[PDB]
C-alpha cells in the first residue's frame, strides 16, 4: 500500500503514465479536468496512484491531495523549455508545505524522443534538485509511450517505502 | 514535646543561620488533632526552653519566631500564633497566657571585600500575671 | 413581586402553572417561547421577555423554564431569588428536578406554589421546616415556621453529637494568552453539616485578620476575607460589631458562609501550553503542567481540558504521567492524571491532523480549564480555631473538619 | 466522602 501522486504540468503523458502503469498501453486520453486514481499493483506493494490533471485551474485544488501522502511524482516534460520556470516554481510552491513534508520524490523526464527532449541532468539543474531540503529526490527519465524506465522509478520507489 | 527534641539543634540552627536583623498554600497534617498553645503546654514547653536549653539570651528576631512557629505546628500539631508579643513601644511581653518569656531588647564570607532584635528573659508570673493584659487592657475584655 | 409562576418545558409547554394576583393571564405563556424563540435567534436573550406590559421573569433548569409573570415594576431580584429557591425546594424533595418528577408529583407540587408565595410575596421558603407539615406521604404548622428562628425546629435529637465542617477552596484563576494572571480571586465556602440535639448557638473563630487586629494578633497567621456573604442564622449585628460568628444552625447539611478574597501569589498549578496548528495539515500541543503548591500536597484527579479544534483528526498523544482521553464531542482533550503532587511537572505532547479543505466558518477560542482537587490544604492559609457548642442542656459535641481545594473559574486564555 | 475529618477544639479560651 502506497498513496502515490502524479503532479506536473499540462500534457505532461501523467495519464498517459498512468494507464501505462496499470493496463500497460497507450490509451487515447483527454486533457484530464479531474484526476484519476489505478493501483497499480507492483513490487509487493499497492502503489494507490492519485494522478491529478495539470492545468490553470486545477493547481490551486492541488493541496487537497496532500495528506496522508506517502509519495509525489512530479512529471516532467522533456521537451518543455519554456515550462520549466514555472515548474521550478511550481516544485519550490508545492514542496514547501508542512502537509506533505515526508513524502520522497521521483522525477519523470518524460518524453523523450527528441533532440528537444533534455536528459535527466540538465532537467535537475534547471529545477536546481540540490536544493532540496528533506528530500529522497530522484529523477528518472522516462519514455511513457514506451513504458522505459516506468518501472524502474517504481522499483526505486518501492525500495523508498520501508526504512 | 518529645518530638521538639530532635529539632531543637536542627530548627535552632536555621533559625540561628536566619539573619536576626516553588510554593503556594498551606498544608494540613491528615487526621492529626489540632489545638493552640495551651496554658499547661506553654507551662509544658516553658520549663522543656528551660531544660534543654540554648534559647534564653539569644538574639530574638520575627524571622527565627515563623521558622519556629511553623516547626511546632507541623511537628506537633499547634496553631502557629501563640508566639505573638506586644509591639515596639514597652517591653516585648507575650499575648500567651502561659508563656514564661519575655523579650527585652539586648558563616561570615557573605560580608563583601572592602566595604564602599531581642532577647529572652524568664518571668514565671507571666503564666498568671499577664502583663501584657495590663500594656493591652480594652483588647482583651 | 409575582402574580404568575409557571413551569414550561424544552417544548413551551406548561409543566405546571399558578397564578398569585390573577393580574396576567395563563394563555400569555404561549407567546413567551415564540418570543424566547425570537430573542435568542436574534441574540437579544434576556432573563426578562415582555409581550407588551406582561414582564417575563425565567430561569432555565436542565429541562425546565420556571417562568413568573409580572406586569408592574415588579421587584426583580425578589423574583429571581425565588426561582432559584423553588428549584432548591424541589431538588430538597426531588432528588433529580424533570418532567417525571412534575407530572407524576402534582399532589404535592401545587401545594408548595400555594405554601412558598402568597401573591407574590415569598413567606416560608426553608424546606427543611417546610417538610415537617408538607409531605408527600397534615397537622398543624409548626411554632419555628411562625419563630424568627425558622431555619432550626426544637426537639432536634441525636445520640451523636456531631458537627462536620467543609471548608472548601475554590480558585478561580483568569490567565491571559500573555500568560499574566487577570483575574485570580479565591471563592472558599464553609458548608456546615449539623447533627445535633436540642437547640444550640454556635459560635465560629477564624483566623481573622480583623479579629486578630482587634485581638492585637495581627502579625500571626491571619486570613484576610475581602467579603464574606453568611447564612440568615448568623448573627450579622453581632458579627459587624467584633467579627463574631454566632449563630444557631439548622439541622443537616447547609452552606454558612461563603468567604471571598484576591490572591496575589501564584497559581498552584502552572500550564504551558502550545499550538502548531499548521493550515490544512495538523495541529500539535506540546503542554505542560507544573505543580506550585505544597510537596505534602498532591492534586488529586485532575482533568485539563484543552480545547481542540472541531474536525481535528488522527489524535497521538505523547504523555508523561498521565492519560488523554479525546472528546470530540466536546472538541477538547482531556489529559487526566489522577495522583499529581505539588513540585510535580508532567509534560504532554498532543498530535492531531487537520482536514486539507478548510471549514466554513471560524470557531473561537476557549480557554483551558483543568479539575483539580488538592485535600487537607487551605491556599488562602484559612485556619477554624474552635467551635463553641452551647446547649441548654449542655453536650460535648464532636466538631470535625476537612480541608478541600478546588477550582472555582480556571480558565486559562489560549493562543 | 472519602477524605476523613479532623476535630478542632471547643472553646479557644
Ligand atoms: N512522443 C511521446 N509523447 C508522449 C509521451 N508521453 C506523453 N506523450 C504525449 O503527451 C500527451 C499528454 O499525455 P496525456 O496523458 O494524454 O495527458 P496528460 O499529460 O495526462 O495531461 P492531462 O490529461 O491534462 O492530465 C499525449 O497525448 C502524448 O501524445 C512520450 O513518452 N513520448
Ligand atoms: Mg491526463
Amino acid at each position: 500500500e502506497m498513496r502515490i501522486l502524479m503532479v506536473g504540468l499540462d500534457a505532461a503523458g501523467k495519464t498517459t503514465i498512468l494507464y501505462k502503469l496499470k493496463l500497460g498501453e497507450i490509451v487515447t486520453t483527454i486533457p484530464t479536468i479531474g484526476f484519476n486514481v489505478e493501483t497499480v499493483e507492483y513490487k509487493n506493494i499497492s502503489f494507490t496512484v492519485w494522478d491529478v490533471g495539470g492545468l490553470d485551474k486545477i493547481r490551486p485544488l492541488w493541496r487537497h491531495y496532500f495528506q496522508n501522502t506517502q509519495g509525489l511524482i512530479f512529471v516532467v516534460d522533456s521537451n518543455d523549455r519554456e515550462r520549466v520556470n514555472e515548474a521550478r516554481e511550481e516544485l519550490m510552491r508545492m514542496l514547501a508545505e508542512d502537509e506533505l513534508r515526508d513524502a520522497v520524490l521521483l522525477v519523470f523526464a518524460n518524453k523523450q524522443d527528441l533532440p528537444n527532449a533534455m536528459n535527466a541532468a540538465e532537467i535537475t539543474d534547471k529545477l536546481g534538485l540540490h536544493s532540496l531540503r528533506h528530500r529522497n529526490w530522484y529523477i528518472q527519465a522516462t519514455c511513457a509511450t514506451s513504458g522505459d524506465g516506468l518501472y524502474e522509478g517504481l522499483d526505486w520507489l518501492s525500495n523508498q517505502l520501508r526504512n | 514535646s518529645k518530638s521538639s527534641v530532635i529539632g531543637w539543634p536542627a530548627v535552632r540552627e536555621r533559625m540561628r543561620r536566619a539573619e536576626p536583623a516553588e510554593e503556594v498554600g498551606f498544608p494540613v497534617t491528615p487526621q492529626v488533632p489540632l489545638r493552640p498553645m495551651t496554658y499547661k503546654a506553654a507551662v509544658d514547653l516553658s520549663h522543656f526552653l528551660k531544660e534543654k536549653g540554648g534559647l534564653e539570651g539569644l538574639i530574638h528576631s520575627q524571622r527565627r519566631q515563623d521558622i519556629l512557629d511553623l516547626w511546632i505546628y507541623h511537628t506537633q500539631g499547634y496553631f502557629p500564633d501563640w508566639q505573638n508579643y506586644t509591639p515596639g513601644p514597652g517591653v516585648r511581653y507575650p499575648l500567651t497566657f502561659g508563656w514564661c518569656y519575655k523579650l527585652v531588647p539586648v558563616k561570615g564570607e557573605n560580608t563583601s571585600l572592602l566595604h564602599p532584635v531581642l532577647e529572652w528573659r524568664f518571668d514565671s508570673r507571666l503564666a498568671f500575671h499577664h502583663v501584657a493584659r495590663e500594656l493591652h487592657p480594652e483588647y482583651f475584655k | 413581586s409575582a402574580s404568575a409562576v409557571y413551569v414550561l418545558d424544552l417544548k413551551g409547554k406548561v409543566l405546571i402553572c399558578r397564578n398569585y394576583r390573577g393580574d396576567v393571564d395563563m394563555s400569555e405563556v404561549e407567546h413567551f417561547m415564540p418570543i424566547l424563540m425570537e430573542k435568542e435567534e436574534e441574540g437579544m436573550l434576556s432573563p426578562i421577555l415582555a409581550h407588551g406590559g406582561v414582564r417575563f421573569m425565567w430561569i432555565k433548569h436542565n429541562n425546565l423554564y420556571l417562568v413568573a409573570t409580572s406586569k408592574k415594576n415588579a421587584c426583580v431580584s425578589l423574583v429571581f431569588s425565588f426561582l432559584y429557591k423553588v428549584v432548591q425546594v424541589f431538588s430538597e424533595y426531588f432528588k433529580e428536578l424533570e418532567e417525571e418528577s412534575i407530572r407524576d408529583n402534582f399532589v404535592i407540587i401545587y401545594e408548595l406554589l400555594d405554601e412558598l408565595m402568597d401573591f407574590g410575596y415569598p413567606q416560608t421558603t426553608d424546606s427543611k421546616i417546610l417538610q415537617e407539615y408538607i409531605t408527600q406521604e397534615a397537622p398543624r404548622p409548626p411554632a419555628t415556621v411562625t419563630n424568627a428562628v425558622s431555619w432550626r425546629s426544637e426537639g432536634i435529637k441525636y445520640r451523636k453529637n456531631e458537627v462536620f465542617l467543609d471548608v472548601i477552596e475554590a480558585v478561580n484563576l483568569l490567565v491571559s494568552a500573555n500568560g499574566n494572571v487577570l483575574r485570580s480571586e479565591i471563592v472558599g465556602s464553609i458548608k456546615m453539616r449539623v447533627f445535633l440535639s436540642g437547640m444550640p448557638e454556635l459560635r465560629l473563630g477564624l483566623n481573622d485578620k480583623v479579629l486578630f487586629d482587634n485581638t492585637g494578633r495581627g502579625k500571626s497567621k491571619s486570613v484576610e476575607l475581602e467579603d464574606v456573604k453568611f447564612h440568615q442564622c448568623v448573627r450579622l449585628s453581632r458579627f459587624e460589631n467584633d467579627r463574631t460568628i454566632s449563630f444557631i444552625p439548622p439541622d443537616g447539611e447547609f452552606e454558612l458562609m461563603s468567604y471571598r478574597l484576591n490572591t496575589h501569589v501564584k497559581p498552584l498549578i502552572w500550564i504551558e501550553s502550545v499550538i502548531e496548528k499548521h493550515s490544512h495539515s495538523r495541529i500539535e500541543y506540546m503542554v505542560k503542567a507544573k505543580s506550585q503548591f505544597k510537596r505534602r500536597s498532591t492534586a488529586n484527579n485532575v482533568e485539563i481540558h484543552i480545547p481542540v479544534p472541531n474536525d481535528a483528526d488522527s489524535p497521538k498523544f505523547k504523555t508523561t504521567v498521565g492519560s488523554v482521553k479525546w472528546v470530540p464531542e466536546n472538541s477538547e482533550i482531556v489529559w487526566s492524571v489522577k495522583s499529581f503532587p505539588g513540585g510535580k511537572e508532567y509534560l504532554m505532547r498532543a498530535h492531531f491532523g487537520l482536514p486539507s479543505v478548510e471549514a466554513e466558518d471560524k470557531e473561537g477560542k476557549p480557554p483551558i480549564s483543568v479539575k483539580f482537587e488538592i485535600p487537607y490544604f487551605t491556599t488562602s492559609g484559612i485556619q477554624v480555631r474552635y467551635l463553641k457548642i452551647i446547649e441548654k442542656s449542655g453536650y460535648q459535641a464532636l466538631p470535625w473538619v476537612r480541608y478541600i481545594t478546588q477550582n472555582g473559574d480556571y480558565q486559562l486564555r489560549t493562543q | 466522602t472519602s477524605y476523613d475529618y479532623c476535630r478542632v477544639p471547643m472553646e479557644d479560651g
